[PDB]
Formats: structure tokens, C-alpha cells, sequence
């Protein structure tokens, strides 16, 4: 039969069959219950909307994610949230389906296990593995080498690749990501007026990011224009009217990524911490990994990145060097194409931990040989 | 131990052709094509319709001010 | 005698209303068409656009 | 108000019971206008408004200008002194108090009910109001069926006749239970 | 009686019609919104592609 190669993320789910292109269903996380008393009998409404619907409902909900960084916090809701995905999204009962879920490098170890056991005793699957974010991310490039920063919604790592071997000892990872530039977005744009504070609203300033917002390439030069000219302010309207004007907020929320000092993060952008990853390594494969910088992840997606990001690391570098960093345009898929690539392999089709071997070892079978 | 993964055979870099050239042109194909018969379908008849509804509805003008005539000459006491 | 002033009385404002009510629609049909036009006018622009395009 | 202000032609009606006749003079003759100043200036030049009516013993009555005055009170209620806004910017205050989500459509839903609203021509003014005061992409649509007085006794017998709301009754049992209290419990 | 019965058939017709043109401006106005809408979003993602030829 077909594997599922689910990918639960922080954000955004994304599922769908092995060997297809693109994810089958992709959805919103969240969880929210209604929180107004509510008068019409008979409306037929439900405890909690989850997913899609959820995004439509908003105004009378308080929308929660169940995945703060990486890790799960809420497993109730995560448990609701993959119910909702085998059978309302891709209507396929777990029974007979391999599953290939995806997991952040260094996460709690109880996370995973808990993980692996809901997936076994609840949904009660015939087979499931735990794959890094990571390598996925590079088999879809279809590269072997390079080092990829996923700059997700939750988390952001680096993890470096040679040949296919992992280097365990470089592996970066920095909680810095798409919902912390959310955070500040929504912080910043009250130096305007604009207050927005209801957790729907959040989603409001999710969208002005998304849409309006842009990496520098030279900060301070773009500071400068933004004070003196007015080429750079962009309207955008609000669910409702009221058209709001967007100045130098535009590439001051996503600067963040480059300076963690604005929200107040002690450590280096994801310009230098690349860098780190790639000094730690060995001195022989230092121009492989040069060479073959791949992006991925979502919060990679901003308009201007791979030319900012190509500047520091030049910047940073020896002159030597040639510095070349991969930008695909599948960049918020890129995951998901790897795990599809991944379950698809004939080589792979052992590694699955399959039920039995559960049976016998316990939830503590991930940590072992099939990791 | 970390795990050991079994050796296989191949191959990797040899499926970015047969997933990328095949909608390099296929998909640029089709798009073309969509975007022809959407154009096809839509504009021309969404024209044609329009004046269509504004004859008739320059009918119902002429058919409105008969009507006001006749029934303010009558009632005119 | 009552009914048949308070029948006439409010077909007057029946008709009245309804006159309103046909200049209102004729000016939204009119609009929409002239907006529609913009439309396929814009339509015809990137048509020309994807007649260069055909370069592809 | 209109008792009040017909006093400004000499008729006067004191009596609890030419209370009812005012009403009725209210009923019959009075309409909101569309845009009050324009209506003040017509009245005062023309002599095309002054419509008459007859008492219940004869004497008829023309009423001026005091048709369009009375139920414009509910758009300004500076008139009898209230310092509230009229019922146009209520109606978009309660609006804004809601979540930033739901604005567009309690903007398009807009329902009237209740006997005042049957007046003629107030569908069109409130509407009027509301779109110069809401943003100017809203659709604004006031929904305003014929069956307007009745509206809340229909509503009431809907809601009598469905099945899921047949529990939802003060049996009298729990009443001897907890007291006449109980209807600010879960029965509500 | 005879002006009753004509005056009361005037009105109910007419109210008919009140009722339908009612309805026809709803329907004709939520077309015409859709219009509306695609229009901005079409001229709106025309400045996208302006602003990706800036980039590119
Ligand atoms: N086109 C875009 N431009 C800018 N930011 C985006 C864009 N698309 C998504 N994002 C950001 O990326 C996040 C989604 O990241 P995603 O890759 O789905 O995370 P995950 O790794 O959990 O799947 C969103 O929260 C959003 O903030
Ligand atoms: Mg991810």
C-alpha cells in the first residue's frame, strides 16, 4: 500500500500520499473553542473547530496552538488535530497506511515517544518513523552535501550534511522564527496606532506580514529612504475597511531574523550562526558546504533574502570562497517533497518501526536502531 | 549507537529531471491553454451579455415612462 | 372609506417606492456593466500580454 | 412628543384618552424623511405635506410640518431632551463594540423588527446614516420584512414549536425546588 | 365596493412587484460585489508582478 507521509510542523499541516508533488491537504494547527455564551438552540454547534474551519469561525473563538517550538505542548488538541487530518482531509482510516511523521533536531525526548505511542495505541497504525526536518529538506533539493538552514514557523536549525553523514557535533538550533516575527510585528505596529491584541487578530498581522513585508538588502541605507522619501509605504485593508498605511515596519519585522537583539534574544542572526555551523565542521569539507547553502522552510520565503543572506555570508567568509545559496521556489514544500521522495525509496522500506517490535520494546523503540 | 543505515544501490539527483522538466513545459502548456479558454469563455460573452441586459433594460425605461405618461395624464384631477 | 384611503394612500407610496426602486436598479446595472467593460478591457491587456507571451 | 408639539396650530389634547388619538394620528400620518433639512425648507415654501385628518367628532385637523418632526426624534434625541445618539449611531456603536471579524457581516444582516420601524420611509434613511458612517467598502443592508409588528411573537412561535427546545422548560417541580430564582439558573 | 376591490388588487400587484425588484437588486448586487472584489484582486496582484519585475 501507499505510505502517509504526514508532516505536523508548527503552523501549518501539511499531509498528503507518498510520490505525489505536492502535499494533499494543507491546513492551519489550531484548536479553538467557542468563548461567547451562544443563544440559537439547534444551530448545531460544536465543542471545538479545528483546522480550515477554524479560520473562518474566527471571530468568536480563541484560536490556540497546540505546538509552541517544535515541541507539543497540549496533547489533547494534537491528538484532535491528527484526527481531524486522517479523516476529514484525506479520508483515509490509519489502519492501513505507514505513517512518516517529521520532528525538529534536538527536541525532548518525551516528545517523541509520546508521540510514537498516540500514533500506535490510538490511531493504531501498522508502521511509523521519525524522520529530522532537515534531511528531508535536502533530499528534496536532490542534493548529498550542503547545510540547510529550515527557518520554519516554530523553530529555526541548521543542520550540516557531507556525503550523506550527518555531523551531529553542528547542529544549530535557534528558537527565533516565523511566530516570534508575528510577535514583534504586531508589536511595532502600534507606533502607529494600530492596536491589535484578540488572538484572532493575530492572524490579521500573520497576514500583513505575509504579504507586505520584505528583507532588506542594506539596512541602514533603507532606514535612511524610509525617513526622507514615501515610495515604500504600502496600503493594505483590514477585514472590515479602514485601510492601514505600512511605512518602515515593512522590512523592520523581518530584519529580526538578522539581529535577534530587537525582541531582545542574546543570540546572532541566522546570517552568523550558518556561518558557526559551517566553522565547526571539519577543514576539508568547508568548501562543499560553501558552495551548496540551501534555504528552506517557510520564514525563508521573504522577498530579498538569498541576496541578504549571500551578502553577510560573502562578508564573513575568506574572499576565496564562492558562496552560492540555493533558493527553490517549492521553498514551503520543500520538507514534505523530501518526505514524499524519502517514502517512496525501496532502500527505506525496511526502517519502519513496525508494530510487533513496538509490542516488544515499548515506546522507547524510536531511540533505538530504527531512529 | 546512532543508527546504521543498510547499503543499497542508488540514486539521488537523477529524479530533479523527471520532476522538474516534465512541468517545465507541461504545466507551462496548460496554464497557456487554461488561461485561453478562460478568456475565450468569459470576456466576450460577459460583453455581449452586458449589452444584451442593456437593451432590455433601455426596453423597460421606454416601457416605464409610457406607463408614468398614461397614468399621470388620467389621474391629473 | 377608511380602507380604501388607507389602500390608495399606500399604493401611492408603493408606487413611488417602486419608481425609486427602477432608477436605483437601472444605475446598478449600469455601472456593473461599465465596471465589467474595465474588466475585459484589462481582460484584452493581458491577452495582448499573453499574445507576446506565445514568444512562449 | 407629537402631543406636544401639535399644541404649535392650537390643537390641544390633555386627556389620557386623546393620548390614543394622538397615536393614531401618529400611525396614519406620520413618515420619517430621507434627508431633514431639505424636508424642513419644502414644508416652510410649498403646501404640498399638509395633510388632514378628522377627529372622532369632526373638526379635522392639518398637520404641517410636525409629520416628518416626530419620528425624526428617533434620529436626534436632542429633541425631547435625551442626550443620547439617535438609533443610526447606536446601531453602529454596538456594531463596533463586536470582534474586528464579524463587522462585515452584522453589516450586511442588519434587521429590523418592532412596531416603531414600520414608519414609512425609515428603511432608506437608516441606511443612509449607517453607509455615511461605516467604512466606505461594507455593504451595508438593512432587512426590513413586511411582517414587522408581529415579528417577535412569529420568532416566539418557531422557537415554541421546535423539538430541541422542549427541554429547555421550568418544570414546575424544579421551580418548588429552588424558588422563583431559578430562571437566572441554567434555565435561563 | 367596486373602488375597494380594484384599489385592493392595484396594491397587491404592485407590492409584488415591490417584492421581486427587491430581490432581483439583491441578487444584481452581490454579482456586481463579486465584480467588485475580483477587480481589486486582480489589479492587486498585477502590482505584484510589477513589484517581482522590480525585483527580477
Ligand atoms: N509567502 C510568505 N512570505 C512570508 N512569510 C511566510 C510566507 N508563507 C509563510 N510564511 C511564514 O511561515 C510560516 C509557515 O511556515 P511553515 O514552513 O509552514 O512552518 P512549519 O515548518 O511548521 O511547516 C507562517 O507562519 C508565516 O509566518
Ligand atoms: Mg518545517
Amino acid at each position: 500500500t501507499t505510505a502517509l507521509v504526514c508532516d505536523n510542523g508548527s503552523g501549518l499541516v501539511k499531509a498528503g500520499f507518498a510520490g505525489d508533488d505536492a502535499p494533499r491537504a494543507v491546513f492551519p494547527s489550531i484548536v479553538g473553542r467557542p468563548r461567547h455564551q451562544g443563544v440559537m438552540v439547534g444551530m448545531g454547534q460544536k465543542d471545538s473547530y479545528v483546522g480550515d474551519e477554524a479560520q473562518s469561525k474566527r471571530g468568536i473563538l480563541t484560536l490556540k496552538y497546540p505546538i509552541e517550538h517544535g515541541i507539543i505542548t497540549n496533547w489533547d488538541d494534537m491528538e484532535k488535530i491528527w484526527h481531524h487530518t486522517f479523516y476529514n482531509e484525506l479520508r483515509v482510516a490509519p489502519e492501513e497506511h505507514p505513517t512518516l511523521l517529521t520532528e525538529a533536531p534536538l527536541n525532548p525526548k518525551a516528545n517523541r515517544e509520546k508521540m510514537t505511542q498516540i500514533m500506535f495505541e490510538t490511531f493504531n497504525v501498522p508502521a511509523m518513523y521519525v524522520a529530522i526536518q532537515a534531511v528531508l529538506s535536502l533530499y528534496a533539493s536532490g542534493r548529498t552535501t550542503g547545510i540547510v538552514l529550515d527557518s520554519g514557523d516554530g523553530v529555526t536549525h541548521n543542520v550540516p550534511i557531507y556525503e550523506g553523514y550527518a555531523l551531529p557535533h553542528a547542529i544549530m538550533r535557534l528558537d527565533l522564527a516565523g511566530r516570534d516575527l508575528t510577535d514583534y510585528l504586531m508589536k511595532i505596529l502600534t507606533e502607529r496606532g494600530y492596536s491589535f491584541v484578540t488572538t484572532a487578530e493575530r492572524e490579521i498581522v500573520r497576514d500583513i506580514k505575509e504579504k507586505l513585508c520584505y528583507v532588506a538588502l542594506d539596512f541602514e541605507n533603507e532606514m535612511a529612504t524610509a525617513a526622507s522619501s514615501s515610495s515604500l509605504e504600502k496600503s493594505y485593508e483590514l477585514p472590515d475597511g479602514q485601510v492601514i498605511t505600512i511605512g518602515n515596519e515593512r522590512f523592520r519585522c523581518p530584519e529580526t531574523l538578522f539581529q535577534p537583539s530587537f525582541i531582545g534574544m542574546e543570540s546572532a542572526g541566522i546570517h552568523e550562526t550558518t556561518y558557526n555551523s559551517i566553522m565547526k565542521c571539519d577543514i576539508d569539507i568547508r568548501k562543499d558546504l560553501y558552495a551548496n547553502n540551501v534555504l528552506s522552510g517557510g520564514t525563508t520565503m521573504y522577498p530579498g533574502i538569498a541576496d541578504r543572506m549571500q551578502k553577510e555570508i560573502t562578508a564573513l567568509a575568506p574572499s576565496t570562497m564562492k558562496i552560492k545559496i540555493i533558493a527553490p521556489p517549492e521553498r514551503k514544500y520543500s520538507v514534505w517533497i523530501g518526505g514524499s521522495i524519502l517514502a517512496s525509496l525501496s532502500t527505506f522500506q525496511q526502517m519502519w518501526i513496525s508494530k510487533q517490535e513496538y509490542d516488544e520494546a515499548g515506546p522507547s523503540i524510536v531511540h533505538r536502531k530504527c531512529f | 549507537v546512532p543508527p546504521k543505515i543498510p547499503d543499497g544501490e542508488r540514486v539521488d539527483f537523477d529524479d530533479i529531471h523527471r520532476k522538474r522538466v516534465e512541468k517545465d513545459l507541461n504545466e507551462l502548456q496548460t496554464l497557456i491553454e487554461a488561461h485561453f479558454e478562460n478568456r475565450k469563455k468569459e470576456e466576450e460573452e460577459l460583453i455581449s451579455l452586458k449589452d444584451r441586459i442593456e437593451k432590455r433594460r433601455a426596453e423597460r425605461a421606454e416601457q416605464q415612462r409610457i406607463r408614468n405618461e398614461r397614468e399621470k395624464e388620467r389621474q391629473n384631477r | 372609506s377608511d380602507k380604501l384611503k388607507e389602500a390608495e394612500t399606500r399604493a401611492e407610496f408603493a408606487e413611488r417606492s417602486v419608481t425609486k426602486l427602477e432608477k436605483s436598479i437601472d444605475d446598478l446595472e449600469d455601472e456593473l456593466y461599465a465596471q465589467k467593460l474595465k474588466y475585459k478591457a484589462i481582460s484584452e491587456e493581458l491577452d495582448h500580454a499573453l499574445n507576446d507571451m506565445t514568444s512562449i
